[PDB]
DNA sequence: TTTCGGGGGGGCCGGGGGG
DNA sequence: CCCCCCGGCCCCCCCGGC
């Protein structure tokens, strides 16, 4: 409707609204008419459909209706300590599957199991984990698990053996410019060719985020008013990718290798709000597929730029980090 | 349950129910077995990885002692119920003292996952163990022998349970494969056994999944590119492919590879580390500092990918550390 | 089938106290004590399956006779041993009046008192110190140290030292003896290695060999009893190159089933017992070990890592 | 609906119920056109309850296929204290049920309380468990048996029953002393229901925990009357006889040794 | 009431700076029934909690601005009761999380999803009494949630995205977890230029009648905040009151007193480089971060003004950046920040 | 100091039974 | 109708390696 985003007005409603995921969901599609689900766990970068699977899934298995009554959500908004999993997971899978009504048996196929699904399980200490290993087994014949999550290597070794596993591809420009392309018709957004390529680059697999760049340059444009194909400058301006030049100056400033005069332009810099990874990638791509530089360099830049990154992703000062990457490039 | 054993998941339907059915652990199968038959059952530790058949030996032992009742001769506690000390001091300490009510015989307990007790509890659990033998054995089950305390190690004989060695697998698969109507090429085969690392879990499951994707699958047989597609792996080719330009080609030339092979299929870049790291444990290094700078390195960077980050700068950290560490061999 | 038979560790457990081997000076000393009588508060401490528990309790019998029932009180970690336990019940059994020879006084036996609360031990003192002229304490620990000092004072300490290889070779030919059991000497000789001085284990072991393969050779013994595994994670820390390093844990750890986690911690202690090794290169693969660890416990339990640390150690050693 | 079962009053149903409440959390009913048979299990595995309720004890009872529901009792407990023990009490259920309804009616007014409680996959047999031939059966009033277990649990958590000619004994021996009750067969024409009968065949000695038999004891308040049966090497049977059914404990000895 | 909040704007049109970003607001205020979940990102003191209110204004009402502070209980599982203090309008509500530090996760799995399950009763505006419109929640600092409570936000975004909308405001990204990224529209805002803050601060120089002999002087005031407006309009108040509101064309720059702490300390830590020297900056550090002054904001300070001495060569200053970084990584995965402080200045005192 | 979980020990409260 | 016994929550405090 008009009083929704677009991620959530444009999620998918059945499975074959998933746009690059074929290769589970041909096999989930297929437990439909097989009716021997085993347990599942979903993984794979942010943005990629596991949610909206698996929901998509139960709408198909158990129907409108019959769905609340078969279901247990469990997300990270929920406590779910060690008595939590001991308790009310146990109770929940050792009871008995609802009974369908006639309506539901005649219109869906109405599988004679429950489904529990653990949204965010990563974030699950290890001692419940432990705590659902026997629970999953034993009530196999009346409940299934479905585990969702981000790093797999969160999941403690024997949940991940008694699950079948389910890796949710990236998404990009080659594989999701359809459902990207539906969505900017179904919202009759004029966009210059390209435009829809260079949002699903920026979004790098995450749909979501080119959904949401969608929406941002849409607005933008019926508030213009000017009756103009959007073009690629506002789309990377709303990314918050750095302009060209300024990558350029970065690169003449290093190579200048001036301590002083690195620093001075990096304060300069870090007052336009330009966060950190935008400008790592950025300098990674400029410098990896540069032709003017030796083995050696690009040997010893791409470790530098892995520092950076892993320093980076553990919520460390942008200026201090930024700074050491560019003095220690200059140095090289 | 509900319905049938059909609407069960293989890993589920395929549980061993005799101890003839349990294959890979030959030797600890035959001196249980001789165990039993003797009436000479000890104290048990089975201690294993994941999907080895630790739970399905110890029940398939219950079933054949007790029949198909056992459930009701049994005790058997695991990680999903409270184990506190109070449950040690009361509920297994009345029944390793009391007399069975279905039938005469002796009294099992079987302390499945028993890694997750709290040492109070094991450290109770001793003189329960010490005081009622002659009338109760205990079975504990683990896959981390450093959660045990040494006195509970002390009481119990343990048997090792390996990984799944290739052969066990084979006859398995062939088992399953004559229950399911399905066919399975040799190469689809080998690729399933090396991808399992000695699950059967893991075979089962793949199994599944494969037959699932096939389109007709009366008539349809899987193929190493089936198991590849269901499970979203790379192919060797593609490893060795990867290898070789990174080994043998500018950095240019081995991004756009890279970027290339990845983006052909979506395969992660895990996979492909981990085939590069089992590809080159095979490869003779003349100078240790290679094999340091390798390991270090492409240690560093899982551990990074563990935690997410960005691809891209993490594909080009396994290109630059390949390069550098192969510059050693000069 | 539904008929088991008694252990040989429980059929065999020593009656006497002249059948417990090791100790030769304590064990003498609990002797004349028993022959004269006037037993002492004691704690008896050592490291498991040396003969604690059996000393005490036949030193207990010997001492009271046929009043063994009315005469002790046996209390373990498997019955309540709470203050309000130790106030009432301790109090009221040393309280009591029994008839007993004029060198015999009542027993006490806490076994497994290490895990008793330091509340527990201090009610404990003044019952012990105001009825000694009836009742006698008799605590028996695997860590001494978990005992408090005012009620270390009031006894007297018995340490107990592992059994020596001959004292577990006389034992266990004894119980071939008294079995009529097959075997060779090397057969003894991987049961005794495997036991690590530990006298249930080894009989254990002695047992599930001859009730599966019948002679107790070498061979039999090592395809159900494995070595152990801090030896081989030792010779993998002391291999000269790197690849013997990487050959050892990936044969004789990894593929063997034992985890990632198993083998750090194992390492850990290894290392931390490395006399041969200076003690900074120790501190250095200590620290090295210690990264492995937190990287295995965040979730990140491949060989890939174990192989990194073993390179980093040897790294550190050259 | 497959199954119609109605108490006059929600009294009886909840004094049966809480009459093995406190020993056993999971149990299962099986209806059928005889009645409906419940059995339970507690946690220990010591102690097996069995309950057998005819058709005479309902105003209006109807199964037309037999029919098995697996409850959790503490949950049925809440759901009972939820309504009023003057009102008509009906259990409701259909084919392969998922829930049990209970329908609270007060025919006073127009007051109508629908109960449904989820039951859960509980797949087991009652074995039917019950020995043939015991070597001993006696029967006393439950006022005297539940008088003689709190006397003698105040001394110690395990109490002795021996059986011999003429004569049934309750030993206890603890840290503070012992006690010990002697009893003969004796009847009184005046007031039968206070006589205790015994009928030996072999002697018989048995050790139960003290704990089972305070909970077992709770079972009075259904009968004036309690049936022991004991014999060597099977579980002792404590039977409470009601209106038109029976409330059946079976007990595992201690091992002697 | 002080200069910096007396001349605040309170609509989108009464912003001064960054006419971009006002558009790109205004774009996002005129359809608002649809607007997605915001997060702000930018420097501190550039405006972007101001930015924030005039979004709102332009959504709902002038009532935005009519706050009142609440008190709200919550329990841990061992029974410990904390206290949360709300700020809240007719429209919204605000929040910080993070006051509670571990605890968050509480207020986001108790407070938030109680916002977004529930409607809410509105007796003025509206007829039937009930609302007709998305409650907005705005988490002051998001950055400094734990990962936990950003986890359990996650879920609650998408779930309830027809009744609460979210607008979080952060000096930095980096923190933040990439799922919550995922879920946002990423607003930069980018400091004020230099002649834009010498306007304001012109502009508030000519409300209060402060004599100015050169606006040269504005300009200096300008560059010593770099690109902090608040405190730009602070320092100006500060030497207004220091010159009898009569500012000159030598009127010192004044710094605050924990700047000047900060620097005394690196010029003892160039002079001297010893164990008892490393004693007193021991000394130094815990009066420093006894009295509210946090440990990341010493560690920039520090190494800034150790980067901007004279005498110091090349070498070093790569070594004490390197050293800076390595140190900032070891105080966001520790405790004691006094640990990873020392450390970094024993490492400084032996490069030098 | 302290981000869970377990364990122990004390203080109330209240159901039930007895007089 | 009132008093006493003794089961169950409820709360507080203290470890957590070999
Ligand atoms: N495969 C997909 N097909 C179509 N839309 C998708 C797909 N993946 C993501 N989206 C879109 O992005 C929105 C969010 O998708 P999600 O299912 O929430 O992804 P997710 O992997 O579950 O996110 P995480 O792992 O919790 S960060 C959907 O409502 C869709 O609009
Ligand atoms: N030796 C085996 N022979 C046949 N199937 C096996 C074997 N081991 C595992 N499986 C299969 O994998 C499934 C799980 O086996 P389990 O007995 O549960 O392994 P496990 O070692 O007890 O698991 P953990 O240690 O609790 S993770 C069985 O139902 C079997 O179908
Ligand atoms: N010195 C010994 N001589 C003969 N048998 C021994 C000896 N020590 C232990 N055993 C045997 O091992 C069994 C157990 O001995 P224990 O007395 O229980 O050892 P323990 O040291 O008390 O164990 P812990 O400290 O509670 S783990 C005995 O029944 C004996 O059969
Ligand atoms: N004249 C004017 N002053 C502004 C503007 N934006 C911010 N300010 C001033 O700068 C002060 C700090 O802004 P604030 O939003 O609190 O900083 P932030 O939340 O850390 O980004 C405010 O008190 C305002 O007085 C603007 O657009 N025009
Ligand atoms: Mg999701
Ligand atoms: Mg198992
Ligand atoms: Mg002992």
């Amino acid at each position: 409707l008009a009083q929704q985003p677009w991620v959530e007005k444009y999620r998918p409603k059945n499975l074959d609204e998933v746009t690059a995921q074929d290769h589970a969901v041909t096999v989930l599609k297929k437990t439909l008419k097989s009716a021997n689900l085993p347990h599942m766990l979903f993984y794979g970068p942010p943005g990629t459909g596991k949610t909206s699977t698996i929901l998509a899934l139960t709408k198909e298995l158990y129907g409108p209706d019959l769905m609340k009554s078969r279901i247990l959500e469990l997300n990270a908004s929920d406590e779910r300590g060690i008595s939590i999993v001991r308790e009310k997971v146990k109770n929940f899978a050792r009871l008995t599957v609802s009974k369908p009504s006639k309506h539901d048996l005649e219109n869906y196929p109405c599988p004679p199991y429950k489904i529990i699904i653990l949204d965010e399980a990563d974030s699950m200490t290890a001692d419940a984990q432990s705590a659902l290993r026997r629970t999953m087994e034993t009530y196999s014949g009346v409940t299934r698990f479905c585990l969702i999550c981000n790093y797999v290597t969160r999941i403690i070794d024997p949940l991940a053996s008694r699950c079948s596993k389910f890796r949710f591809k990236a998404l990009d420009a080659s594989n999701a410019i359809d459902r990207l392309r539906f969505i900017s018709e179904q919202e009759n957004v004029k966009c210059d060719d390209g435009v829809l390529e260079r949002i699903l680059d920026i979004s790098a697999g995450d749909l979501r985020r080119g959904i949401t760049l969608l929406q941002s340059a849409s607005k933008g444009a019926q508030y213009l008013g000017d009756g103009k194909n959007i073009t690629s400058t506002q789309v990377e301006e709303l990314a918050g990718v750095v302009p060209h030049d300024i990558l350029i100056e970065i690169v003449e400033k290093v190579k200048s290798g001036d301590f002083d005069e690195i620093k001075k332009y990096v304060n300069t810099f870090m007052k336009s709000g330009w966060s950190a990874a935008s400008v790592v990638n950025q300098l990674h791509e400029y410098y990896i597929t540069n032709d003017n530089f030796d083995t050696n360099f690009k040997n010893q830049i791409s470790w530098l730029l892995f520092t950076t990154d892993s320093r980076l992703n553990n919520g460390t000062n942008e200026h201090i980090q930024l700074l050491n990457l560019l003095v220690k490039i200059s140095q090289l | 349950e509900k319905r049938s054993k059909e609407n069960l998941p293989w890993v589920e339907k395929y549980r061993p129910e005799t101890l003839d059915e349990v294959y890979g652990q030959n030797e600890v199968i035959t001196t249980v077995r001789k165990f039993v038959d003797e009436g000479k059952l000890p104290h048990l530790l089975f201690y294993g990885p994941p999907g080895t058949g630790k739970t399905s030996t110890i029940v398939a032992l219950a079933r054949e002692i007790y029949g198909k009742n056992y459930s009701n001769m049994v005790l058997e506690l695991n990680a999903s119920d409270d184990r506190g000390i109070d449950v040690v001091r009361n509920q297994i300490k009345d029944f390793a003292s009391t007399r069975q009510i279905f039938s005469k015989g002796f009294k099992l307990i079987i302390l499945d996952e028993a890694d997750a007790m709290t040492n109070a509890a094991q450290n109770a659990l001793r003189r329960v163990i010490e005081r009622y033998t002659k009338n109760t054995r205990f079975c504990v089950l683990a896959n981390y022998a450093h959660k045990l305390t040494p006195a509970l190690l002390s009481r119990c004989t343990r048997f090792r349970f390996q990984p799944l060695p290739q052969e066990a697998i084979e006859r398995r698969i062939a088992n399953v494969l004559v229950h399911e109507k399905l066919k399975l090429s040799p190469n689809a085969e080998k690729a399933l056994i090396e991808l399992s690392n000695g699950d059967m879990r893991r075979v089962l499951n793949v199994l599944q999944s494969c037959k699932a994707t096939l389109d007709n699958p009366d008539e349809d047989e899987i193929s190493d590119d089936v198991i590849y597609e269901c499970c979203g792996a790379p192919r060797p080719s593609d490893l060795k492919a990867v290898l070789k330009s990174i080994l043998e080609d500018d950095w240019g030339t081995a991004h756009y590879t890279l970027n290339k092979v990845r983006s052909a299929k979506g395969l992660a870049l895990i996979d492909l580390i981990e085939g590069i790291v089992k590809i080159l444990e095979d490869y003779e290094l003349q100078n240790e500092e290679t094999r340091v700078h390798l390991l270090t390195k492409l240690a560093d960077i899982e551990y990074s990918i563990s935690k997410g980050g960005n691809d891209q700068i993490q594909g080009s950290a396994v290109i630059g550390a390949i390069k550098a560490s192969f510059e050693n061999e000069t | 089938t539904l008929s088991l038979q008694l252990p040989w560790v429980e059929k065999y457990r020593p009656q006497v106290l002249s059948d417990i081997v090791g100790n030769k000076e304590t064990i003498d000393r609990l002797q004349q004590i028993a022959k004269d009588g006037n037993m002492p508060h004691m704690i008896i401490s050592g490291m498991p399956g040396i003969g604690k528990t059996t000393s005490v309790h036949c030193l207990a019998h010997e001492l009271l006779g046929r009043s063994y029932a009315d005469g002790v009180l046996e209390l373990n970690a498997s019955d309540d041993r709470g203050i309000d336990v130790v106030r009432n019940q301790i109090k009221h059994f040393a309280q009591k009046k029994l008839h007993l020879p004029p060198g015999k006084h009542k027993i006490v036996i806490l076994d497994e008192a290490d895990s008793m609360t330091a509340g527990a031990q201090q009610a404990l003192r003044r019952t012990m110190e105001l009825y000694s002229n009836s009742t006698r304490f008799a605590f028996a620990c695997n860590q001494s140290n978990k005992i408090i000092e005012p009620l270390q004072s009031r006894c007297a300490i018995l340490r107990y030292s592992k059994l020596s290889d001959e004292d577990v070779l006389k034992r266990l030919l004894q119980i071939i003896k008294l079995e009529d059991v097959k075997y060779t000497n090397d057969g003894l000789e991987a049961i005794i290695f495997t036991a690590e001085g530990d006298m249930r284990q080894a009989i254990n072991n002695l047992q599930s060999t001859v009730a599966g393969h019948g002679l107790v050779n070498a061979d039999n013994v090592f395809k159900i009893v494995d070595s152990p595994h801090p030896l081989i994670v030792k010779k993998m820390l002391l291999a000269s190159n790197l690849e013997d390093s990487i050959q050892i844990l990936r044969t004789d750890l990894w593929k063997k089933g034992y985890s990632s986690i198993d083998i750090v911690t194992t390492s850990f202690r290894v290392t931390k017992n490395l006399a041969q090794v200076k003690e900074s290169v120790r501190l250095e693969m200590i620290k090295e070990i210690g990264l492995t660890h937190m990287r295995i416990l965040e979730g990140v339990g491949t060989y890939l890592q174990l192989a990194s640390m073993l390179a980093k150690i040897h790294k550190l050693n050259n | 609906s497959m199954l119609e079962a109605k108490f006059e009053e929600a009294s009886l149903f909840k004094r049966i119920i809480d009459g093995f409440k406190d020993c056993v959390q999971l149990v299962n009913f099986q209806c059928k056109e005889d009645g409906i048979i419940a059995q339970a299990v507690d946690d220990s595995r010591v102690l097996l309850v069995s309950l057998e309720i005819g058709v005479e004890a309902f105003q209006e009872y109807r199964c037309d296929h037999p029919v098995t529901l697996g409850m959790d009792l503490t949950s049925l407990s809440k759901i009972l204290r939820c309504g009023n023990n003057t009102d008509t009490l009906t259990l409701i259920a259909d084919n392969t049920p998922d829930s049990i309804i209970l329908l609270f009616e007060d025919t006073k007014k127009d007051r109508i309380a629908e109960y449904s409680l989820k039951l859960m996959d509980i797949d087991a047999d009652f074995l039917k468990i019950e020995e043939l031939q015991y070597d001993s059966t006696l029967s006393l009033p439950s006022s005297e048996f539940s008088k003689i277990v709190r006397d003698l649990s105040q001394l110690s958590d395990s109490i002795n029953i021996m059986i011999t000619k003429e004569t049934i004994k309750f030993v206890a021996d603890g840290d503070i002393g012992s006690g010990s009750v002697i009893i003969k067969p004796f009847v009184d024409m005046e007031h039968p229901e206070t006589s205790i009968k015994l009928e030996m065949d072999q002697p018989v000695d048995l050790t139960f925990g003290a704990k089972y038999l305070l909970d077992i004891i709770k079972g009075s308040s259904l009968s004036d009357r309690v049936g022991i049966r004991l014999s060597s090497e099977a579980p002792a049977l404590f039977q409470f006889d009601l209106k038109s059914g029976f409330l059946q404990f079976f007990l595992a000895p201690k091992f002697n040794d | 009431s002080l200069w910096v909040d007396k001349y605040r704007p309170k609509s989108l049109n009464a912003l001064s700076h960054n006419e971009e970003l006002t558009n790109f607001l205004k774009s996002l205020s005129d359809q608002p029934r649809d607007l997605p979940h915001l997060l702000l990102y930018g420097p501190n003191g550039t405006g972007k909690k101001t930015r924030c209110m005039a979004l709102l204004e332009s959504i709902f009402g002038p009532g935005v601005y009519r706050l009142k502070i609440d008190v709200r209980q919550f329990v841990t599982a061992s029974n410990r009761k904390l206290e949360l203090n709300v700020v809240s309008s007719p429209y919204h509500l605000e929040i910080t999380p993070s006051d509670m530090g571990n605890n968050d996760r509480i207020v986001i799995q108790e407070l938030l999803k109680e916002v977004a399950q529930m409607e809410q009763v509105d007796f003025q505006d509206s007829k039937d009494g009930l609302a007709h419109r998305y409650k907005c929640v705005i988490i002051n600092e998001a950055n400094s949630l734990t990962k936990d409570a950003q986890a359990a936000l996650r879920r609650t975004m998408e779930k309830y995205s027809k009744n609460i909308r979210l607008i979080m405001v952060c000096d930095s990204m980096s923190p933040i977890i990439a799922p919550i990224k995922s879920r946002c529209l990423l607003i930069r805002c980018p400091a004020p230029s230099d002649s834009e803050i010498s306007t304001i601060l012109s502009d508030v120089v000519t409300n209060e009648r402060i004599q100015l002999e050169t606006k040269d002087i504005l300009k200096r005031i300008a560059q010593a905040s770099n690109g902090n407006l608040r405190v730009s309009l602070l320092m100006l108040e500060s030497m207004a009151l220091n010159n009898e509101l009569a500012l000159k064309s030598s009127s010192p720059i004044i710094k605050p007193d924990w700047i000047i702490v900060i620097h005394k300390l690196t010029r003892k830590i160039v002079k001297e480089r010893s164990v008892n020297s490393l004693i007193e900056c021991r000394a130094v550090l815990y009066d420093l971060l006894a009295h509210c002054i946090p440990a990341n904001i010493i560690l920039k300070e520090l190494t800034f003004s150790l980067l901007d001495v004279e005498t110091l060569n090349t070498t070093n200053k790569s070594s004490i950046i390197e050293y800076s970084s390595v140190f900032d990584e070891r105080l966001s995965l520790g405790n004691k920040a006094i640990f990873h402080l020392e450390g970094f200045i024993a490492k400084v005192m032996c490069c030098l």
